[PDB]
């Protein structure tokens, strides 16, 4: 009964759930990211055609 | 440089300095002649990449 099996002993466990309900939506970085480039330097060179 | 000194055949045997071995003592120094660099770790990768 209640007495026995305490508070203390009873570690119950809990659903393996976090709730991070903080940013769904990276809307620049998503659209952004899986075309982002890392490379080994550190400038971006690139050419743009002016006239 | 040990003294020798001087007695007739029948002389007193008196006694005369000594060559003395003084200790000299060196040591390597406790300050070293260290030069050293904080070379930054997006100048190694960077100067790999783009290095002519």
């Amino acid at each position: 009964l209640t007495n026995l099996t305490p508070t203390e002993l009873l570690a119950n466990k809990a659903v393996d759930y976090l709730a991070n309900s903080f940013l769904v939506e990276t809307p620049m970085l998503g659209l952004l990211a899986n075309r982002v480039i890392n490379q080994k330097q550190k400038a971006i060179e690139w050419g743009a055609k002016v006239a | 440089q040990g003294v020798v000194g001087g007695r007739t055949r029948t002389g007193a045997l008196a006694n005369d300095t000594q060559g003395t071995i003084k200790g000299a003592s060196l040591s390597v120094p406790d300050y070293y002649i260290k030069h050293q660099f904080d070379v930054g770790k997006d100048e190694i990768v960077n100067s790999d990449a783009t290095g002519k």
